[PDB]
């Protein structure tokens, strides 16, 4: 339905064929479907209608919490505990959001593999490539930090990688 | 012909099970009925934007009424 | 359900049945109180074949130490009865 | 199972036990009744061949080589009666055997059901309590000074005596207790 | 009626009273750590037309 | 058990999911990479100048 | 944190001013009430710990441990009041006082902000435990057990004291937050190697690490039932909690200082599990099982990954519940037949069916049946260890098998077969014993529904 964003959770246009009977025999599946409909789906729908009638009477909402952007750990001087505290809390919240991004991408991948049936190896390549890009980025940022991770250790990992990349590019320029 | 079956006493285990069921249900049937009545009549809140210049209370960031309370 | 509780009377009829189906025992002169070696003139091997016939009869095996002494049909009846818990 | 064992088996007992074992394993090998009956008569004959030997030494060597033959030719999977110590039903009903002393821990509401059974049980308990001392005294009377020599117990000998140490033999649970 | 049953069941107030006193002392302890109340770069806010403190 | 079952989302997992949804929508709506291998801005880093 | 603490202290005069025949009722009621109030520490912020004040704070690591402590107190009271019936009023009040002081010391230790206060409370727990073991212990061997429990512990903890005061002299603080935010790498030097050892060995001996574990069979077997319950459920977890806290100042040295402790813990896992297969005493078997489980926790803490820390937290909680339940189950039979030998009483399922059900469930959680939290913790630790090195699966796999073996061995030996003919004093199960077993078991099963609560800070 419209409850969730179809841009973050997309799906193809859902092509389904029309029934083309070839025999005089009655299809027991469709009769069972009519029986199921008129014994199960209608009482359940009525119950839900009443429940939502009672819901509409008392309507209240909640709001997603928004967080400002505070200075990160790079612009905190070495022993300033308050800047360090706020930077570390911000880094932790960002780590949580990145975990959820990888989760969304993995959900897409799984849904594609199930949906595409026998053709998943070709029809889910974009989902696989998207996951590969996200996984590579997430791995660079947080892998090998260990328990007792922190923004300072993430910064040290990034700086080590940046040094290696700079030196590699410099010796490639001499080639 | 009907013979006597020598068993250990089953009175005490049965009494314990009845007492445990009784107390668990005594307080857990009202809770089930209360959660049902809340879910049906009160319900969860719907996500909305924060109106202009408004600042919500800390409990107004959760959707379930019981969690909010 | 399964088999009806055994009655000493059915037991003893069955032991006498197997005993008159034995070629070394005179049917018209065998009694529930006849000693095997003493009255009927058998030896230990005849008595062993007789216990083995009794286990084949009642479908349960009898230990050698206990058997050594089942020397008359009444003793076999008593053994089977006290083993299978029959009072009448 | 019911008889007190002796210090040793005689040559005759060993020979009879080997006879029975050989017959049972032969029946295991000879499935059908007629063929088993034939070979069992041949066995009985081969057994009777040395029936009247007077030299104990040669009889012992015959028994020994017969046991060696039995061991080499035994059935690896002999027939066992189902409730026998190797049977498929050997101890099947041991989980249903409850000792009688459990009945004294029953709640009075449980004994309210079955009043007659429990009256008769009180009678049995009175009987045991009033027989115990005579049993102990009789066992002390009939026993040599250097302790008992076998596991054999004497019967009752007086007017209203009971055979000593009878309670747990008489009040066995049952062999199909449920 | 209630004299001696109070005298034998008055011990049932000690632990609830201790609970209340502990809540009170926790609030007093909170009252000592207000140096950064409405002063953090993440949660600093404009007071409402009538409120005095952002948390107590 | 009821109290623990209805504990409010102070661990901020719903919030994190909604935040990731906003970020993913904005980032593949603009053609931007879903995630960047650098957690911190390289313009705010001052590496040691010479490496040999 | 004051709201939880003051009532616990209140419990003290409430029991000292109670009537002679109401001590158990009063203590049990108000212990349960305290446990309920504590239940409110499970609400955790996420990014950081809840800092109530300068002195106390609660974590997601901490919250599960506190709830388990407070919940264990009423169970210990239920388990004690049977064998303490003949005791005088004053000595019963003294026993309850020991249990209350132990609970008070434990709550404070888990929530202390800095290491020196943690050390003082972590060491103060020794006195009530020793008094309980040596004064109310049934056997003559209790005196020897008390000495073993004391000396093994102090020989580890005094170097920790020296190391802590040295660290505060060089760093300026022992507050855990400052310790974490200002962490700097430990160089590879002999001084740092011995600082690492002095920071680690106390918690190693508390766990216990294999080879330094000999105090535990003695102390856990010779103690009264409540002493054994608290020794297995909570006091072993002091080592794990302290190690998880202290390993933040030890990086990057742990990378290679952990090798001998990992070797000891894996091989000794196999060793203590095998020992459980040939044990004639039933309490001795449960003690060695605890050792085997804590070896797994030591491995998890030493390899220092988020999955291993999550698994360690879950396994600590699950072990605390299961081990206490097993000790109580053994104690019921001991109360019946007055002997600890496992083959003395056999076929008890024929005589006590509901207790046999409790036995089966405790044995099933001990071997970590899915989806119990015992298996959650064990599986997370095993996965982290696999990442650490793929060859750990062989040791981990072997341990799983031996654990199933001795768990079902204990179950089969005590519950199945035929009853010993001579013992005729096995009375029906009391309501107290059945309720004690249920109050152990229901919480464990309930925890499966909400796994994250016992997972920890890393989650
Ligand atoms: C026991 C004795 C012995 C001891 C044993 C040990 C016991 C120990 C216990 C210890 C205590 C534990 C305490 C824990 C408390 C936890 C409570 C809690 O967490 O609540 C969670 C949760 C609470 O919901 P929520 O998240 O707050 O609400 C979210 C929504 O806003 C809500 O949505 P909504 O508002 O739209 O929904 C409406 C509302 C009401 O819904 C309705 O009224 C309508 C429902 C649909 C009906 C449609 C048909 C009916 C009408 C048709 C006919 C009439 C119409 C037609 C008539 C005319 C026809 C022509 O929904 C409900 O209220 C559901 C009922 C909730 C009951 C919760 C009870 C918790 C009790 C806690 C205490 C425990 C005591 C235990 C004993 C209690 C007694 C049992 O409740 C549930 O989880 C219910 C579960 C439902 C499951 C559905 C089935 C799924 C099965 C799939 C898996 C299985 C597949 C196969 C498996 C493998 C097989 C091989
Ligand atoms: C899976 C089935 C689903 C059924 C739905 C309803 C289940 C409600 C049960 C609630 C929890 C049970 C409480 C345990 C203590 C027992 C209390 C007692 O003394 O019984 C007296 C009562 C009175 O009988 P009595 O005539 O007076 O004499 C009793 C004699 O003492 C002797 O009588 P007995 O010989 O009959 O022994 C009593 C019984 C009770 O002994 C037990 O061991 C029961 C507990 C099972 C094993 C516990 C540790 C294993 C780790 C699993 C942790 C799962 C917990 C999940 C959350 C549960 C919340 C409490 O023992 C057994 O029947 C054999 C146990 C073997 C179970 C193996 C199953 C492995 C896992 C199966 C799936 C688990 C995840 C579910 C979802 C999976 C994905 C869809 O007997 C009973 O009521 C029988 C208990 C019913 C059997 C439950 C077994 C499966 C349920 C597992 C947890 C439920 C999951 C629900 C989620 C929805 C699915
Ligand atoms: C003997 C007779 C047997 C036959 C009878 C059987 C009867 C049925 C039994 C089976 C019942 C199955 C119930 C299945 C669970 C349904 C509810 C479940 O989902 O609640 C869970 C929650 O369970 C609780 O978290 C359990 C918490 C643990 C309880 C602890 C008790 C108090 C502590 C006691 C001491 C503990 C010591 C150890 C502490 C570490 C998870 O809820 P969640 O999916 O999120 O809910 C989504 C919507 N919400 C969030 C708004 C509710
Ligand atoms: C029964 C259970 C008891 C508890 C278990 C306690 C475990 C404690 C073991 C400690 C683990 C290792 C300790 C130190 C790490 C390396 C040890 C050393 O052998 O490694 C080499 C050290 O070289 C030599 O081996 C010197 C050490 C040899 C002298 C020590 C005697 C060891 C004999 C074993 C005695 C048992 C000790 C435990 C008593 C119970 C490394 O070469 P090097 O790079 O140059 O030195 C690194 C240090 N630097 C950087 C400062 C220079
Ligand atoms: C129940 C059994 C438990 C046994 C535990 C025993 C091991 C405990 C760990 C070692 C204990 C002593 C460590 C000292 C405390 C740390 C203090 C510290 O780190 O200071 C060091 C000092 O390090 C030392 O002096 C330690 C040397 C060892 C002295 C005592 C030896 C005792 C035995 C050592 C080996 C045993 C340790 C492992 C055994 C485990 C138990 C089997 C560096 O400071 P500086 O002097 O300023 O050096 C730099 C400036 N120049
Ligand atoms: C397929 C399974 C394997 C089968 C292989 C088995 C091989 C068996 C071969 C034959 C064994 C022998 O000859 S064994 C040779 C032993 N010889 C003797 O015993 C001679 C003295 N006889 C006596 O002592 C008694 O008369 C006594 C005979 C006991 C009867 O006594 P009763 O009359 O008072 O009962």
């Amino acid at each position: 339905p419209d409850s969730w964003d179809k841009d973050v959770y997309p799906e193809p246009p859902r092509r389904t064929p029309a029934p083309a009977p070839q025999t005089s025999l009655p299809n027991p599946v469709t009769y069972l479907t009519k029986i199921f409909d008129l014994l199960v789906d209608r009482p359940v729908t009525l119950a839900r209608e009443f429940i939502e009638q009672q819901h509409a009477k008392n309507r209240y909402y909640y709001y997603h919490r928004e967080f400002r952007r505070v200075p990160d750990i790079t612009e905190c001087e070495e022993k300033d505990i308050l800047c360090m505290f706020e930077a570390e809390m911000q880094w932790r919240r960002d780590y949580k959001v990145d975990q959820e991004i990888v989760n969304i991408i993995q959900e897409r991948l799984k849904a594609c593999q199930q949906r595409e049936g026998e053709s998943y190896r070709q029809n889910c390549a974009k989902e696989l490539e998207q996951f590969t890009q996200v996984s590579k980025a997430f791995q660079d940022r947080y892998s090998d930090l260990g328990a007792h991770y922190s923004a300072r250790k993430c910064l040290a990992k990034q700086k080590q990688r940046m040094l290696a990349e700079r030196k590699a590019a410099k010796e490639a320029a001499a080639a | 012909k009907r013979l006597f079956i020598i068993k250990p006493s089953g009175f005490y285990d049965r009494r314990f099970l009845k007492l445990m069921r009784f107390y668990i249900l005594l307080t857990g049937i009202p809770v089930a009925i209360g959660i049902t009545l809340v879910n049906v009549f009160i319900g969860e809140a719907e996500l909305a934007d924060i109106p202009e210049g408004y600042v919500p209370e800390h409990w107004e960031y959760f959707k379930h009424p019981i969690s909010r309370w | 359900s399964d088999a009806p509780p055994l009655t000493l009377e059915a037991i003893k009829d069955r032991v006498l049945y197997v005993l008159k189906l034995y070629d070394k025992i005179d049917p018209e002169k065998l009694s529930v109180n006849s000693h095997f070696m003493k009255d009927l003139g058998l030896d230990s091997l005849d008595q062993v074949e007789i216990i083995m016939a009794m286990e084949d009869e009642f479908g349960f095996e009898i230990p050698d130490i206990d058997a050594e002494k089942l020397m008359c049909p009444q003793e076999i009846v008593d053994y089977i009865a006290d083993k299978k818990d029959v009072y009448e | 199972a019911f008889s007190a064992p002796a210090a040793y088996l005689t040559h005759q007992q060993k020979v009879l036990r080997l006879y029975k074992r050989a017959l049972r394993h032969l029946e295991s090998w000879c499935v059908h009744r007629d063929k088993y009956r034939y070979f069992a008569c041949l066995m009985r004959a081969r057994f009777d061949e040395h029936k009247n030997e007077k030299d104990m030494v040669k009889a012992t060597q015959l028994l020994r080589q017969a046991e060696e033959e039995f061991w080499y030719g035994q059935h690896p999977q002999p027939y066992i009666f189902p409730e026998s110590p190797g049977g498929t039903s050997y101890e099947r009903y041991e989980c249903y055997k409850v000792p009688e002393w459990c009945l004294d821990d029953w709640h009075p509401s449980e004994k309210a059901m079955y009043p007659d059974y429990f009256a008769k049980r009180e009678q049995w308990k009175r009987l045991r309590r009033e027989s115990w001392e005579r049993e102990v005294k009789q066992l002390q009377e009939e026993t040599p000074p250097g302790g008992p020599r076998t596991e054999a117990l004497p019967p009752a000998r007086k007017e209203g005596d009971l055979p000593p140490l009878w309670w747990h033999i008489v009040t066995r649970p049952r062999e199909r207790p449920m | 009626n209630v004299l001696q049953i109070v005298r034998d069941h008055w011990v049932h107030i000690l632990v609830p009273v201790g609970f209340v006193f502990g809540c009170y002392l926790d609030r007093r302890s909170d009252e000592k750590l207000t140096a950064f109340r409405n002063k953090s770069l993440l949660f600093k806010r404009e007071l409402r037309p009538n409120e005095e403190v952002t948390w107590k | 058990s009821t109290f623990v079952a209805y504990l409010p989302d102070y661990r901020m997992q719903e919030w994190a999911r909604r935040e990731a949804e906003r970020l993913v929508k904005y980032r593949e709506a603009n053609g931007l990479p879903l995630m960047e291998s650098n957690c911190f801005d390289p313009n705010k880093i001052q590496l040691p100048e010479d490496e040999d | 944190m004051l709201k939880i603490i003051i009532p616990t202290t209140m419990l003290l005069p409430m029991t000292w001013m109670s009537k002679h025949n109401m001590i158990w009722i009063n203590a049990t009621v108000h212990s349960l009430l305290i446990s309920l109030i504590s239940l409110s520490l499970l609400n955790q912020l996420g990014e950081n710990s809840l800092n109530f004040s300068l002195t106390f704070f609660s974590d997601s690591l901490s919250a599960p441990l506190l709830v388990l402590t407070t919940w264990l107190l009423p169970l210990m009271l239920m388990a004690s009041q049977s064998h303490l019936s003949k005791e005088t009023t004053t000595r019963k009040k003294l026993y309850i006082t020991m249990l209350i002081l132990l609970q008070l010391f434990l709550i404070m230790t888990f929530t202390a902000t800095e290491l020196i206060l943690f050390y003082i409370l972590f060491e103060a727990t020794l006195v009530p435990t020793l008094i309980i073991i040596t004064r109310w212990g049934n056997q003559t061997e209790r005196l020897n057990a008390g000495l073993y429990f004391l000396f093994y512990t102090l020989a580890g903890s005094l170097p920790l004291l020296v190391a802590l005061v040295y660290i505060q002299n060089t760093t300026g603080s022992l507050n855990f937050l400052i310790i974490h935010y200002w962490s700097h790498p430990l160089s590879n030097s002999w001084s740092n190697i011995f600082m690492w050892l002095a920071c680690i060995m106390a918690f190693m001996v508390k766990m216990p690490l294999y080879g330094l574990h000999l105090w535990l069979p003695k102390a856990h077997v010779e103690a009264p039932i409540a002493g054994s319950m608290v020794l297995a459920a909570v006091l072993l977890k002091l080592g794990g909690y302290g190690m998880m806290r202290i390993t933040t100042i030890l990086n990057p040295l742990t990378n290679y200082m952990a090798y001998p402790f990992l070797m000891l813990s894996m091989w000794g896992m196999i060793m203590t599990s095998s020992i459980c297969l040939r044990q004639t005493d039933l309490k001795s078997l449960i003690a060695y099982s605890s050792v085997s489980h804590m070896a797994l926790v030591i491995v998890a803490i030493m390899i220092q990954t988020p999955w291993s820390f999550m698994g360690a937290t879950a396994l600590m909680i699950a072990h605390g519940l299961t081990s206490s339940m097993l000790f109580c189950l053994a104690n019921t039979n001991y109360e019946r037949v007055h002997s600890r030998t496992m083959i003395l009483a056999r076929g008890l399922q024929t005589l006590l069916p509901l207790m046999a059900t409790w036995w089966l469930v405790a044995s099933l959680t001990n071997l970590a049946l899915p989806p119990s939290i015992n298996l959650i913790g064990e599986l997370f630790i095993i996965t982290a260890s696999f990442s650490w090195s793929n060859i750990t699966i062989i040791l981990m796999g072997m341990n799983m098998m031996i654990t199933a073996l001795y768990s079902l061995y204990m179950l089969i030996t005590t519950q199945r077969g035929k009853y010993t003919h001579h013992i005729n004093n096995i009375k029906p199960s009391f309501t107290r014993e059945n309720a004690l077993m249920a109050l152990h078991i229901l919480p464990l099963l309930l925890l499966t529904l909400n796994p994250k609560m016992i997972l920890g800070p890393l989650y």
